[PDB]
């Protein structure tokens, strides 16, 4: 049926079906990066003006007005034919109310396609200098060749100390706060 | 002292945070957790939550895994980390659990310390087939005169204890546990029996009283108490009969003999009904799920008598069912009756009249029968059963002839003979002698109010200066007519000596 | 039985205040140099897990 | 051996409390 | 081709195939599994995934595990070599006597015989049981159903029919244990060993046994009856023999079908049943028939849940049978064994032009007397016997004598009781009930009518008192 | 109707040559109920013929698909099989 | 943290926290209502939203109204200062005699005592009433169940139970009127004042 990289991720739902069809259409042609960047620009324009999102997600308004507004705001972004056909298909089936989902589903692709794995590191306090770069060096060896790391850093003083590291497949809770919490729980439940 | 224990607990609490394929809790509620992740998890696999709770992976849906939580749902929040253990749901088994009170998961709740178990067994194990099974031929001695005579229980049999609330179901079960002390303290390893008591949905004070009663009678040394009280979660009450059955299946598969009591299976079915109604499953008869018959049948089929090529082991089940207004026509009692080999029905009407144990002889039967009894007990119980049948035939209309009055007096004396006090079971020789005295007309001149006093004094007299009679009975294994005539003469001498 | 209950109660009280004082002192035991050492050890353990692929 | 710093710190605090309890004569 | 397991829920396994899909009812063998896990395809889910019911346990199944299509449904060995052997649902021998070395196999799923392959011969089969041979007589070649609850006695009636019919039969026999106690199957196997119907040392065994019991998963209990049907269908069609097929019991088949119905994503029927209970029971029961190629006499036990006859599974099974024998708990409470309900058992052979005018008239007179007694019981329970007229007292006395005389000591039930089992010829049955209906025995006590075979034993027991 | 084949042929503007006005393909089949894509000119309570020779009747005319009750065993019906409308209601 | 009400249907309030969520059975206070409105968490619906049940009426609740979590379940004042006073479900004094000014507060949700803490032996609560002592004796740490209403002297019986338990054993009593009519609650309160069980002058009140 559809010729692609045969689901680089496992994305589900009807919005996942639309995103995989758009990925197959944009990988049969050489327009994958163009449709990715105009969908990013479209999502940025929708988040910039919530009145446009309220106009699109209004059941009172007719679908012809919605597709006219979609084409009007895609002309100024200098879009391609593939994303115009994708948005016309979304507004034809009255599924443009979930236009935030498919783009997010399309953001879920081009992470495995580009090898980017999402990593989340949470610390008691934000650190730099001696930190950061050694964390990147440690995380670089956690991947097979051809993959990259997209790192998000968080701070939370409630974990007392240590580090909370989560990858897209596994989790490790090697933190001081959880360690002393389970040690005190063991001491209370035993002694 | 204390510091060494603290060091041992600290050194044994190694986290070992490596690999650990995990998932995230999408939503928590109604005792079921949806987990996003855990791609390589198996069906019915035990998992651990971030708060220390444990669960069973029930549903392997594509985008999530449905996990049944063995505990309260207030300790689990949205976004918690669920770790797989790599093992289908299993409990520790062994002789280390003897003398211990554990929960449904096997964690000790008596404060005696850790259990030094070496082996674990899964709770979802299939039952043996036709070939590894043999006929039930060894007797299970509960110590109750009415059960050992009229509704006999064999090792490997499934015998139901069914009746209304406050009728003595738990009393019969605990007396059956206590009676095995004479076999366990003896030297014959084949006759030793290991008991498992599974308390499901009861109050915690009741379980504490039961454990104290077993400790006072020293029946705790061969007893494992699996506790899932009324304040525990419904999945724990559902899991506890299977955990106890696995602990009894350890002795079953190792050539030993185990007796297991589920008090009571009606509360386990209520907990499973709560679990199914919170899973939005379709309700059936009395709003119960349609696999509650399969729930009890897969639990009780694991109690069976193995063959000699399988070690000769056995597992004996005594399920307990609490009925409403004495109805045995309900759904759950009819299921357990169809599963098990017989029942022991307890009457509220007989319980209000002081007849304890309040066993309905006309309704309590055992399909095994003569293969579950010794020779002397069977020889005297056949005559007792025939005489009680004649008494029930003549007392139904007489509400007269000299023969009818004789049958009525004999049936009254046998009924007063079968009455037994709580927590004092009897050896099989004492029961055989007592039923022999009742059946053979030795109580014809004795008032029904003095049968208990006669029974105690005759037991004292036999144990005092008639040890050779018990030696002859044990050597022959039955009652010969010559020893029958000798017993009649010494009974006549005893009753003449008591009053003249 | 009175001697046993008295000794068990004193042992329980000793265990409880020892645990509470240990918790308070552990919360008072954290120094920034040891915090940096523990963070470096956690990073080294994470790198060691990254090697074990 | 890969001794965790938290476990070693806990053992050091326990030994410190034991020495102080010996200094206090076993009092609370 | 080769498929992979994509879901395991209960006994329901969803497997996804890459190239080609196996058809419905095709048997799939799980690779990497030791004791031959076989999955039967129930429906095509779509997207090259099919849904299967497992013939064994689904524990230890991981996702993505390889499964192999066998290209055929579950094939079971059929022939003379299956006699005296015990088989499971998938036809493997479970008696530990070696493999069943045969050349003939058959699929456990087959279409029913057509409307033109029907025989209408109705010849009475004499069982030796007074309540059976009088009120609801059995037919030589045809369906017999023993309806009963928990503990009212159906296995005892099954064993009595096997003792009275199957030994002096000549043709063949097949037993199908469906969802019952494994102790019963062991006892029946050893009984057939002792009685000589099975020969472990040589040939000339007459009964083949197929057992799938209540410890089995619901997938296995829903197909073992079809395995026993397949053995009987081969013995009927391809050999032209007279076959006896005993099934115990049908309700376990129709309950195991309902246990997996929720896991197949089906809307439940009334009282939480499968919505295809009638059609599944129809396709199963229509294969059990007497054809022009051969004759099958089938005796099936049926369980009523919670002693209810308006439950959909027995109510569906009622219309698929020729002779019905309904067992009641209330009759068993009265000590009458077998506890056959006389006013709830029908045969369709009870016709004055088939079983004789005298036999039909006696049976209808007994049924009218017992119906009159049942109508009088309401007044008896309140006002007692004093308010009754003389004809009502005669009705009550004869009806109580009739109820006692319907009881009969069975040879297989002697170990339960101790009475010698009696085989009553049907001429002695109609003579004894004609004597009771004519008032020739009103001077005898009713206890003399209890647990005796012929009317001569009634006279002897009355003279003994 | 939003299936992967329909979305593929509508993004690319394939305009498939299968005239589904007088015929259709089976979306799903189960327990004697067939959901059929196509049959645009079908009418309510109309007889149809499957590729295996079995007959069926159209009882549900939904905007997405057509609900067919199968006059026979549903083992002969497969997903994606061709269904042709007879053009007449059932007659005897 | 701080949450905002996102839905109001009946007594069911959906509150969204854009932060760490409060746990189940946790108490939340609406920060706009002048009467103290308390919401109790029932389940975690996902997407950082919780579903709560209200302990009072929901009339002028607006979407987006600020809700403060208390960090604990519903805490009530406890102590001898509660004797002779009527408090509602959330511990607010409803008898119109001023604040309860206790120092001790306790959450209404707690676990049952463990297996070790249970009393092995049973004991009889005397209560000083002859028919109760003789024929149907009460047990300490037990539930009795009182049958019969209207004019059978139930109020006098329970007030005498309060009086005899405080006079002999020394323990106090608590009446929990669950779903009781307001007329009957006023009648029972004034009967307890009249019978000396509740004292409005000194600190000798017992219930
Ligand atoms: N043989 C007996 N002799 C004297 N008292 C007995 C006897 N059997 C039971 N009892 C008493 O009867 C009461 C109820 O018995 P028990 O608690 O065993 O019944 P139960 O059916 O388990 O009740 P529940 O429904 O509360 O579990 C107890 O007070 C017990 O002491
Ligand atoms: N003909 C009979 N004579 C004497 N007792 C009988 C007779 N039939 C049944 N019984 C009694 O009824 C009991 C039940 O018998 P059986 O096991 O055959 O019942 P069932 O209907 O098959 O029960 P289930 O549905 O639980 O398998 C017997 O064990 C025996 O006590
Ligand atoms: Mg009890
Ligand atoms: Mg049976």
């Amino acid at each position: 049926a559809t010729q692609l990289v045969k689901a680089p991720i496992q994305v589900f739902g009807i919005e996942g079906r639309y995103a995989t069809a758009l990925y197959s259409a944009a990988v049969k042609q050489k327009k994958l990066e163009a449709v990715e960047k105009d969908l990013v620009q479209l999502n940025a324009s929708l988040k910039k003006f919530p009145r446009l999102g309220e106009l699109l997600k209004n059941p009172t308004l007719s679908r012809q007005l919605k597709k006219d507004a979609i084409g009007s705001m895609l002309k100024e972004q200098k879009a391609v034919d593939l994303t115009s056909n994708f948005l016309d298909l979304l507004t034809e089936n009255n599924r443009l109310k979930m236009v935030d989902g498919v783009i997010n589903a399309f953001k879920t692709i081009m992470a495995a396609h580009r090898g980017e794995v999402i990593c989340e590191v949470t610390s008691a306090k934000p650190l730099d200098e001696a930190a950061r770069k050694d964390l990147e060096v440690a995380l670089k060896g956690f991947l097979k060749p051809g993959q990259n790391i997209k790192l998000t850093l968080k701070t939370d003083p409630a974990i007392i100390g240590g580090l909370v590291v989560s990858i897209g497949d596994r989790f490790v809770d090697m933190s001081i706060g959880t360690k002393i919490k389970r040690y005190t729980a063991a001491l209370k439940t035993a002694v | 002292e204390i510091s060494a224990v603290l060091e041992e607990k600290i050194l044994g609490a190694a986290p070992k945070e490596n690999l650990e394929e995990t998932g995230r809790v999408l939503s928590i509620g109604d005792g079921i957790a949806r987990v996003y992740g855990l791609k390589n998890i198996q069906a019915e696999e035990m998992v651990e939550f971030s708060s220390g709770l444990k669960g069973m992976a029930l549903n392997l849906e594509p985008d999530n895994v449905g996990i049944v939580v063995f505990g309260n749902d207030k300790h689990i929040k949205e976004g918690d980390i669920v770790k797989r253990t790599g093992a289908i749901v299993d409990v520790p088994v062994g002789e280390e659990l003897l003398g211990r009170v554990v929960d449904a998961l096997g964690n000790p709740i008596d404060g005696k310390g850790p259990i030094g178990s070496k082996t674990r067994q899964r709770v979802g194990v299939k039952a043996p087939g036709i070939i590894p099974r043999v006929s039930v031929r060894e007797p299970m001695q509960t110590g109750m005169k009415a059960v050992d005579s009229l509704v006999p229980i064999g090792r490997g049999q499934r015998e139901l204890i069914i009746g209304d609330r406050q009728t003595g179901k738990t009393a019969i079960a605990i007396d059956a546990i206590i009676n095995q002390k004479r076999f366990n303290d003896a030297q014959d390893e084949k006759k030793k029996l290991y008991c498992v008591y599974v308390a499901i949905g009861q109050k915690r004070s009741t379980v504490a009283q039961i454990v104290k009663r077993l400790t006072d009678t020293d029946a705790m040394r061969y007893t494992i108490v699996v506790s899932a009280t009324a304040s525990d979660a419904a999945p724990l009450q559902y899991l506890a009969p299977y955990s106890g059955c696995a602990m009894g299946e350890f002795f079953r598969d190792n050539g030993k003999h185990a007796l297991i009591i589920y008090d009571d299976l009606s509360k386990q079915a209520v907990a499973y009904r709560q679990m199914s109604l919170l899973l939005r499953r379709p309700p059936g008869r009395e709003a119960y799920p349609g696999d509650v018959f399969y729930l009890h049948s897969r639990l009780l089929e694991r109690a069976a008598k193995m063959s000699e090529s399988n070690g000769g082991g056995s597992l004996t089940a005594l399920p307990v069912i609490e009925t409403q207004a004495g109805d045995v026509s309900a759904y759950i009692p009819t299921n357990v009756i169809s599963i098990t080999d017989g029942q022991i029905f307890l009457e509220t009407e007989l319980f209000y009249k002081g007849i304890r144990p309040a066993i309905n002889v006309g309704l309590s039967v055992s399909r095994v029968g003569s293969a579950a009894q010794t020779r002397a007990m069977k020889q005297v119980a056949g005559s007792m059963k025939l005489e009680l049948a004649q008494y029930r035939e003549v007392a139904a209309f007489a509400q007269l002839d000299a023969s009818t009055q004789q049958l009525l007096s004999r049936g009254v004396r046998l009924t007063e003979l079968l009455k037994q006090g709580q927590y004092v079971p009897m050896a099989i020789e004492d029961q055989v002698a007592i039923i022999y005295c009742g059946v053979r007309g030795h109580l014809d001149k004795v008032e029904p109010s003095k049968i208990t006093k006669f029974e105690k004094e005759f037991s004292q007299h036999i144990k005092t200066s008639h040890r050779d009679i018990l030696d002859t009975i044990a050597k022959e294994g039955q009652i010969s007519p010559d020893t029958d005539a000798k017993l009649k003469k010494v009974v006549t001498d005893f009753l003449s000596t008591f009053q003249a | 039985d009175y001697h046993l209950e008295t000794e068990r109660a004193q042992r329980q009280i000793k265990q409880k205040n020892m645990v509470d004082w240990i918790v308070r002192n552990v919360m008072k035991s954290i120094t920034p140099e040891q915090e940096r050492l523990m963070l470096s050890k956690c990073i080294s353990d994470l790198k060691a897990m990254s090697i074990k692929a | 051996k890969a001794v965790d710093p938290i476990q070693k710190l806990f053992l050091d605090k326990i030994k410190e409390y034991d020495q102080k309890s010996k200094a206090a004569g076993g009092k609370l | 081709s080769n498929g992979q397991i994509t879901a395991v829920i209960g006994a329901v396994v969803d497997v996804q195939f890459e190239d080609q899909l196996p058809p419905i009812l095709n048997a799939l063998e799980v690779q990497g599994r030791s004791p031959r896990l076989i999955l039967e395809v129930a429906q095509h889910l779509g997207e090259n995934t099919v849904r299967t019911i497992a013939m064994d346990g689904t524990e230890g199944l991981v996702r993505g595990q390889n499964v192999l299509d066998t290209g055929a449904p579950i094939k079971i060995p059929v022939g003379p070599e299956t006699l005296g052997r015990i088989m499971n649902v998938i036809g493997e021998p479970i008696d530990e006597r070696g493999p069943i070395v045969t050349d003939k196999f058959a699929a456990i799923h087959a279409d029913a015989p057509e409307f033109v392959e029907m025989s209408v011969q109705q010849e009475i089969l004499v069982t030796g049981i007074k309540v059976v041979d009088l009120l609801a007589p059995y037919a030589k070649g045809g369906k017999i159903g023993l309806f009963g609850g928990a503990g009212v006695g159906k296995t005892v009636l099954i064993m009595e029919l096997i003792n009275n019919v199957a030994k002096a039969h000549g043709g063949y026999s097949v037993f199908a244990g469906v969802g019952e106690r494994t102790r019963e199957g062991n006892d029946l196997y050893h009984e057939m060993i002792e009685s000589g119907v099975i020969s472990l040392k040589d040939k000339t065994s007459k009964v083949a046994l197929v057992y799938g019991q209540m410890n089995e998963p619901p997938g296995a209990r829903a197909r073992v009856a079809l395995t026993g049907l397949t053995v009987a269908e081969y013995f009927r069609d391809q050999e032209g023999q007279d076959v006896l097929l005993f099934i115990d019991n049908i309700f376990r088949f129709t309950q195991a079908g309902s246990e997996v119905s929720a896991l197949l994503g089906r809307i439940p029927s009334a009282v939480g049943y499968q919505p295809t209970l009638a059609t599944d029971m129809g396709t199963m029961q229509e294969r059990i028939t007497t054809t022009k190629k051969g004759s099958i006499t089938s005796v099936q036990a049926i369980y009523v849940p919670a002693d209810d006859l308006t439950d959909p599974a027995p109510a569906t099974t009622f219309a698929h049978l020729d002779a019905t024998t309904v067992l009641s708990r209330a009759i068993a409470e009265l000590g009458i064994y077998p506890a056959v309900d006389p006013l709830d058992s029908t045969s369709r052979i009870l016709d004055p032009n088939i079983i004789g005018e005298e036999h039909y008239n006696i049976a209808r007179g007994v049924q009218k007397i017992l119906q009159d007694y049942k109508s009088l019981q309401d007044i008896i329970a309140i006002l007692g016997m004093d308010e009754l007229s003389e004809e009502d007292k005669l009705i009550v006395s004869r009806a109580r004598k009739i109820q006692r005389f319907l009881s009969q000591p069975f040879q297989v039930a002697e170990v339960f009781t101790g009475h010698a089992g009696k085989l009553v010829p049907i001429k002695d049955t109609i003579k004894g009930f004609k004597m009771i209906l004519n008032g020739e025995l009103d001077h005898l006590p009713e206890v003399a009518f209890y647990m005796v075979g012929p009317i001569e034993e009634v006279v002897a027991k009355a003279e003994k008192i | 109707a939003e299936i992967s084949a329909v979305l593929e042929e509508k993004i690319l503007g394939a305009a498939p040559k299968e005239n589904l006005e007088e015929t259709g393909r089976v979306l799903s089949i189960g327990d004697g109920i067939a959901r059929v894509y196509g049959l645009k000119n079908i009418q309510a309570e109309e007889m149809v013929e499957f590729s295996s020779g079995l007959k069926g009747m159209a009882l549900n005319l939904e905007p997405d698909n057509v609900g067919i009750v199968v006059f026979g065993n549903d083992k002969h019906i497969k997903e994606g099989d061709i269904v042709k409308r007879t053009g007449a209601i059932v007659d005897v």
